[PDB]
């Protein structure tokens, strides 16, 4: 992989965009398939038999959910005739439409690949790249949010945060507990898409910075609990206070940034007279919160990993904007109190 | 404090030990290499 | 990021009489060391055996750590009376393993990097006959040989080509009596049973070595010590059918990669598995952490440092 | 509003309507300063170099990257909130009748005991 | 009785469940796409026939 | 004699059920062949003379010709019957059983439906196009244009570019 | 009739098989890219294929530029199998 | 369907309850179905023998629940005076997590979760009233 | 649209358009009426006003409303073995 | 209206084809060409019917699209046949 990798990463940035600026249904099939092509082959880079077990399934949960997509694309000719991205009209289309979106964003019936995928990747590059992904189904989400049936979205968003809540508390590797903090956070995303479409791209500003610093702390190799558990004592102990810091703010505490999305995801929802639905958003969120806080005892307290084997040759990783954006994600409150406005 | 004792708790396996699947033995350090064998490997002709 | 696009390439200004050269496997008496500083006639750099002090011989700044700074409890003269239970024993030898694994990342840092021929005294594919000679006798746990086994699987494969050239001495039975005669007195009454298993596990290394299609020449004690008959061998062999002769693009760049940085190629050679020979105790890493940070050679790390270099602020 | 109706789709800044005037100093643009400072500090934990405070001086880079976009992005909360009061203020004047006024009263209240 | 066990019987209540519960997800289901893919044929019909709409 | 286009979408059914059954590789081939080629006929009926024959170009003399291959590639077993085979007998006949049950209701015109659209008769309405077009005729009688589709052509060349250059380096 | 045209020709080619049949009583995976490139090609095909049918109506100049883009990047993907293909 | 949830809503406004047991049963034994569905995913032994056991457990008991609820809810209606009340589901709620220890042999479980099932089934009749909204556009 | 397009123009996407001769669309004379009515931002957000006008468009490309008026005409005509029946053509 | 009303449900069924495994991987695949023919078959009828002549170039472009998902993805069928021995669901490590 020589200069041609940047170009092949070059058209998923590229192909996000034909998501972005679009007004026609085919054209961001187009735009999914772009990412379809691309990132396969730095989801194998080194060729492993893990890397392509993950690859294979990879591809047919996502191909066979594109494709789905396609009918309500069709369906849209049939009924209602104009090829615009603009709304849905048909309810019999927006079925298709909404389960191949959660296929994507979901989650909460589609979640069974993640855990397999994420963990599958040989690199710490390609962990990015699944949580870059996200934004571009999410745009289709932006354009077409009213005339899809309520009843069949917040039941994607319920229950994704049950599953996420449950799902990463008998986990020790560590790809896959950031595989099942995508889906308890998803579960924000597809819950503020019904109740006021602004502030639902500021959770992605949150989740996307503080998902891109994680994995990024994790250049100094490490795939399971521990494996991190040995980065205080042996290794540099003061990069292991950012990772302390960046993992509170991944749950819902104050003084971090990861609590300004919770506060209009709450209150956008409590000026539709729901109480019933957001209470049930607070009590899931703490099961979020344990897995971060077993992590956090890898960083805390002593653990005994101290091992014979001893480094003293100082650490030169990629770090692209591992130093800048960790700043915003252990403190944007005081901030960022105004700036929901300013994203849309 | 926490020993080495502590850290097998919690060391790559099924952080949770396995009720029912626990015959999933735990990946390699840089990821996994497979079967080396199990290949045809050079055709033969009469 | 990494730059291919510019002048500096692989492949480029290498493989013409630049492949590394190994003389490895020897007996406990160090006959290899005195043939190898000859061998570098034809070869421009040559590399000094690897010790207890070998990572720290370069490492940051010059002079190396002392005693309990580089190590805890590692001496060479330590394990000439080895004892049982709450020693040495295999923790030397696993950091002396990850020793000749970190100075074969620069030797090879220095081949791909400007053409050069490096010949090392003791690779890394020699490491494993001298574990299974004190293995014989009771002094290592069976546990601690799956320990071994498990990063011998790991980080040997990362690495694309072993050996181009390989020099294997089978010396005399009586090979203690030129221990004996040694200046060293520390290395002198040494296992004759220890030395005797090393010669016979050193025949069960050459055989897959040149499995592997690895080109070896074997020397005896009247043919050692020649300089002009050992090079007008080397060069008189051609390289073929080896895994030396891979890709120039792909394989060549990605083999690179891991070879420049020190950090990521000892990344997998720390083992997340405990072990009772391997110090697990995180009450002692606390002071030696302690006491490598107050230390006058690294303390701050990475180019700038106080009172020791400290050229400009920005 | 969420949707544009009179505002131009995909902007710089705002480019249609620039009349405002950008806060100057202000104390939301020096914590968003403090936070570039704050970066320059824990880049040195992660790169391993002598002193967080008196170290590297690219320091400078963090400060002023963090205040160039910190006043683009102010510039935009202050456009935007101005503009979602002129639509509100709209809404009245044009309606009216979903208005209403009440003023001056006499009401009894329930009194509490103990 | 009380000021260690009963009254402190509300919170421990929530973890004994609650890990019960926790165990019921990441244990569950070993391996296997054929199992996450079998559990996906339900989830349509519940959208179709259980929740009414459409 | 009635109906042109109703007899061939039946025939398309009926070579689609070897595939929520399991017949192998092989015979689950075969039925794309049958599947593909009648399918044209539910495309050229209505019109299209260009898109009618690009299922014959591309789906039947390209697509399926390099699924060919991989079956001799990966998993070829020695072709086996589909019959004597376990739960995919059960998979056909309840396959068919789904589509020629609705066929028998056809008769006396309305039919029962899951969705909510009636199927009525539609003989003479079933094409429910005018002559209206007579030079350059037919919608589909110009299909395709790099004219005002000046941006699809690029993004399709680009696409293009990838597949060749991608699957080369995974092997 | 093209139906009636078809189904001749099939007819009377089984018929032929049944003559023969009734009457007497007494590994490699480099083959893989070359298959592979095909389908790749012909899609670029599928896409210059309406040209002579297509430029009677269109503007030429805007179509100049467009049309000799496709075989340009037809080039480019035989440019990459230059760039060892293999033995093949 | 939400309309075999509607029609739960209009029968306890009055006094009749011989029809509203027969609702109980559709609405606990559909929601028994979904989570049978999700018990195949499992990977059942054999084919029908042991397919049919595993489905029988569960759609029979989360039945079950559902009827007794519905029983128990209008034997506290008749007995003394007041309509709806969210005490007098409460006691309607404790007789469904009751029978949970039925299941298996352990006597707890069921019982010991019977005031944690008691409150949520509480819960559901205290949004009779327009303080409590589930799901709302406004 | 997330990102609108500026200056440069790349649509040809909806119905009733410059067409690629000077053929028109099959319903074209319902296509205006739709591009007429939810031209205002408060049309189709609201979606009462321009009810009527989407019911003639969803007439056209269906034909379900005459396809339901055709079937009575037809039964009705088979209904009609050994009785009075109209015939000219 | 009638013709639409036997496609749709040969939809369905090529619909539940992607959803089905039985020890074989190529059905898979086999199943997204049949989803792009009923999805060909659906989208020509409403143009041809109902004129557009502008959009007739559509479907022509959504034919060049289905087989780039049918040659990329299948191209990953082969590289399951490198590493295993035969492409099977059946075999996978991820969990």
């Amino acid at each position: 992989n020589p200069i041609i990798f940047i170009i092949i990463l070059l058209t998923i940035m590229l192909g996000t965009i034909i998501v972005m600026i679009s007004s026609h249904w085919l054209l961001v099939w187009i735009g999914f398939e772009m990412n379809m092509l691309a990132i396969i082959p730095i989801m194998m880079k080194n060729h492993n038999p893990r890397a392509t077990e993950a690859s294979t399934k990879y591809f047919l949960t996502q191909s066979t959910a594109s494709m789905l997509l396609m009918m309500a694309v069709i369906i849209n000719l049939m009924f209602s005739g104009q090829w615009t991205v603009m709304k849905l009209f048909n309810p019999m289309a927006s079925m298709l439409m909404t389960m191949a979106l959660a296929m994507k964003l979901g989650m909460a019936p589609f979640h069974f690949w993640v855990p397999e995928v994420t963990q599958g990747i040989p690199l710490s590059s390609g962990l990015i790249l699944l949580t870059w992904q996200k934004l571009a189904p999410m745009s289709v989400l932006y354009q077409i949010f009213p005339s899809i049936n309520l009843n069949l979205i917040l039941t994607l968003s319920v229950l994704s945060i049950l599953i996420g809540g449950w799902g990463g508390l008998n986990q020790t590797q560590l790809r896959k507990i950031m595989a099942y903090s995508s889906i308890a956070h998803m579960g924000w995303m597809t819950a503020v898409l019904p109740y006021n479409p602004t502030m639902t791209l500021l959770n992605l500003i949150i989740y996307i910075i503080m998902t891109s610093t994680m994995f990024t702390m994790f250049m100094a190799n490490s795939t399971t609990t521990t494996l991190s558990l040995s980065h205080t004592w042996n290794k540099t102990p003061i990069m292991t206070v950012l990772i302390l810091a960046t993992l509170l703010s991944m749950g819902g505490l104050p003084p971090l940034s990861g609590f300004m999305p919770k506060w209009m995801i709450i209150q956008e929802m409590t000026k539709n007279n729901s109480i019933i639905l957001p209470t049930f958003m607070a009590i899931t969120a703490l099961l979020n919160l344990y897995f971060y806080m077993r992590l956090t005892y890898s960083t805390t307290l002593t653990m005994f990993p101290s091992t014979n084997n001893m480094k003293m040759k100082w650490q030169f990783p990629l770090m692209k904007k591992m130093t800048f954006l960790p700043t915003m994600v252990v403190l944007s409150t005081m901030m960022l109190p105004l700036t929901p406005m300013l994203s849309v | 404090q926490p020993d080495v004792e502590w850290a097998e708790q919690y060391g790559g396996a099924v952080m949770y030990p396995t009720k029912e699947t626990a015959h999933w033995k735990p990946p390699p350090w840089n990821d996994v290499d497979p079967p080396k064998d199990t290949l045809v490997s050079n055709l033969t002709l009469n | 990021x990494x730059x291919x696009x510019x002048x500096x390439x692989x492949x480029x200004x290498x493989x013409x009489x630049x492949x590394x050269x190994x003389x490895x496997x020897x007996x406990x008496x160090x006959x290899x060391x005195x043939x190898x500083x000859x061998x570098x006639x034809x070869x421009x750099x040559x590399x000094x055996x690897x010790x207890x002090x070998x990572x720290x011989x370069x490492x940051x700044x010059x002079x190396x750590x002392x005693x309990x700074x580089x190590x805890x409890x590692x001496x060479x003269x330590x394990x000439x009376x080895x004892x049982x239970x709450x020693g040495n024993s295999y923790r030397l030898q696993a950091w002396l393993y990850a020793s000749r694994l970190l100075q074969y990342a620069d030797a090879l840092e220095h081949l791909l990097s400007t053409g050069q021929g490096v010949v090392l005294e003791r690779s890394i594919y020699s490491d494993f006959v001298f574990l299974e000679a004190m293995y014989r006798q009771g002094f290592i746990r069976k546990q601690c040989v799956d320990h071994y086994n498990q990063v011998k699987k790991v980080t040997i494969c990362e690495y694309l080509p072993p050996h181009v050239v390989v020099y294997v001495d089978v010396p005399v039975p009586e090979v203690q009596s030129r221990i004996q005669k040694k200046g060293n007195p520390h290395e002198m009454k040494i296992t004759s049973a220890y030395l005797q298993d090393i010669e016979n596990a050193y025949k069960g290394t050459f055989l897959p070595e040149m499995s592997e299609k690895c080109e070896v020449l074997q020397y005896s004690a009247w043919e050692a010590q020649d300089a002009e008959k050992v090079v007008e061998d080397i060069e008189y062999l051609k390289y073929d059918k080896g895994p030396w002769l891979d890709q120039n693009d792909r394989n060549l760049h990605k083999l690179r990669m891991l070879v420049q940085d020190k950090l990521e190629v000892l990344n997998y050679t720390s083992i997340p598995v405990f072990l009772p020979e391997v110090t697990v105790g995180a009450h002692q890493s606390d002071q030696v952490f302690q006491e490598f940070t107050e230390l006058p050679g690294r303390k701050y790390r990475a180019g700038y440092n106080e009172d020791v270099g400290d050229k400009w602020i920005w | 509003x969420x949707x544009x109706x009179x505002x131009x789709x995909x902007x710089x800044x705002x480019x249609x309507x620039x009349x405002x005037x950008x806060x100057x100093x202000x104390p939301r643009l020096a914590f968003v300063g403090f936070l570039g400072y704050c970066s320059g500090l824990i880049d040195n934990a992660i790169r391993r170099r002598p002193v967080l405070l008196a170290g590297l001086h690219r320091q400078l880079l963090y400060i002023t990257s963090f205040v160039f976009v910190g006043y683009y992005l102010l510039k935009r909360q202050d456009y935007m909130y101005a503009v979602r009061d002129h639509d509100m203020f709209s809404y009245i004047k044009s309606h009216x009748x979903x208005x209403x006024x009440x003023x001056x009263x006499x009401x009894x209240x329930x009194x509490x005991x103990x | 009785l009380l000021d260690l066990i009963w009254l402190e019987a509300i919170l421990p209540k929530t973890i004994s469940l609650a890990q019960m519960k926790a165990s019921t997800l990441v244990t569950n289901q070993k391996g296997l796409i054929k199992l996450y893919f079998l559990s996906f044929l339900i989830t349509i019909l519940i959208s179709m026939i259980l929740f009414n709409f459409h | 004699m009635l109906y042109i286009v109703f007899i061939l979408s039946v025939i398309f059914v009926m070579g689609f059920v070897g595939f929520s059954s399991k017949p192998s590789p092989i015979y689950g081939g075969l039925g794309l062949i049958v599947s593909g080629g009648v399918g044209c006929g539910i495309v050229l009926n209505f019109g299209g003379s260009f898109l009618g024959l690009m299922v014959f170009l591309i789906y039947l003399g390209g697509m399926m010709v390099v699924f060919g291959y991989t079956t001799a590639m990966a998993t070829e077993q020695y072709p086996e019957i589909w019959l004597s085979n376990k739960a995919v007998l059960g998979a056909f006949v309840t396959g068919l059983l789904m589509e020629f049950f609705m066929v028998y209701y056809v008769l006396k015109d309305k039919e029962v439906e899951v969705v909510f659209e009636f199927n009525g008769l539609g003989d003479w309405v079933i094409y429910d196009t005018g002559d209206s077009g007579f030079f350059s005729e037919e919608a589909m009688g110009i299909a395709a244009l790099y004219s005002y589709g000046t941006w699809l052509v690029i993004v399709t060349g680009w696409s293009l570019l990838i597949g060749v250059v991608v699957i080369m380096e995974i092997t | 009739n093209l139906m009636l045209a078809l189904l001749t020709n099939f007819t009377l080619a089984t018929l032929l098989v049944i003559i023969a049949f009734w009457l007497p009583q007494l590994f490699s995976m480099k083959f893989f890219l070359v298959a592979i490139t095909f389908l790749l090609f012909d899609l670029e095909i599928a896409l210059l294929l309406p040209l002579p049918w297509a430029s009677q109506t269109a503007n030429l100049n805007t179509m100049l530029t467009m049309a000799l883009f496709l075989i340009i990047l037809l080039a480019v993907s035989l440019a990459y199998e230059w760039t060892q293909k293999g033995l093949e | 369907a939400k309309t075999v949830l509607r029609q739960y809503w209009d029968i306890p406004e009055g006094t009749e309850c011989h029809r509203k047991t027969y609702a109980t049963t559709s609405i606990g034994g559909a929601a028994g179905l979904v989570v049978s569905a999700y018990s195949v995913a499992l990977k059942t032994p054999t084919s029908f023998l042991e397919g049919v056991a595993r489905t029988g457990r569960y759609t029979f008991t989360a039945a079950a629940i559902g009827a007794i609820f519905g029983l128990t809810s209008c034997i506290s209606a008749q007995v003394r005076e007041k309509p709806d009340d969210p005490l007098n589901y409460l006691i309607g709620g404790c007789a469904g997590g009751l029978i949970l220890g039925a299941r298996t042999r352990s006597y707890g479980i069921g019982a010991a979760a019977c005031a944690y099932m008691g409150l949520t089934a509480a819960l559901v009749k205290m949004g009779q009233l327009e303080g409590w909204q589930v799901f709302a556009e406004p | 649209q997330k990102r609108l397009g500026v200056d440069l123009d790349r649509w040809m996407t909806i119905q009733s358009a410059e067409q690629p001769h000077k053929i028109p669309s099959r319903c074209h004379a319902f296509e205006k009426e739709w591009i007429e009515c939810a031209h205002g931002i408060g049309s189709i957000r609201a979606e009462k006003e321009c009810k009527i006008e989407f019911e003639d468009f969803r007439e056209c490309l269906l034909r379900q409303k005459t396809m339901k008026r055709l079937h009575a005409i037809r039964r009705q005509r088979e209904k009609l073995i050994k009785e009075g029946k109209y015939t000219p053509p | 209206s009638m013709v639409y009303m036997n496609i749709m449900m040969a939809f369905t069924v090529s619909l539940v084809g992607l959803l089905m495994y039985r020890s074989h991987l190529m059905s898979s695949l086999l199943c997204l060409e049949g989803m792009m023919l009923s999805l060909f078959v659906m989208a020509a009828l409403t143009i041809l019917n109902s004129h557009f002549t502008l959009a007739s170039m559509m479907p022509i472009i959504l034919l060049v699209f289905a087989a780039c998902e049918a040659a990329l993805g299948l191209s990953l069928l082969v590289m399951v046949s490198n590493t295993y021995g035969t492409d099977y669901v059946q075999n996978l490590n991820l969990l």
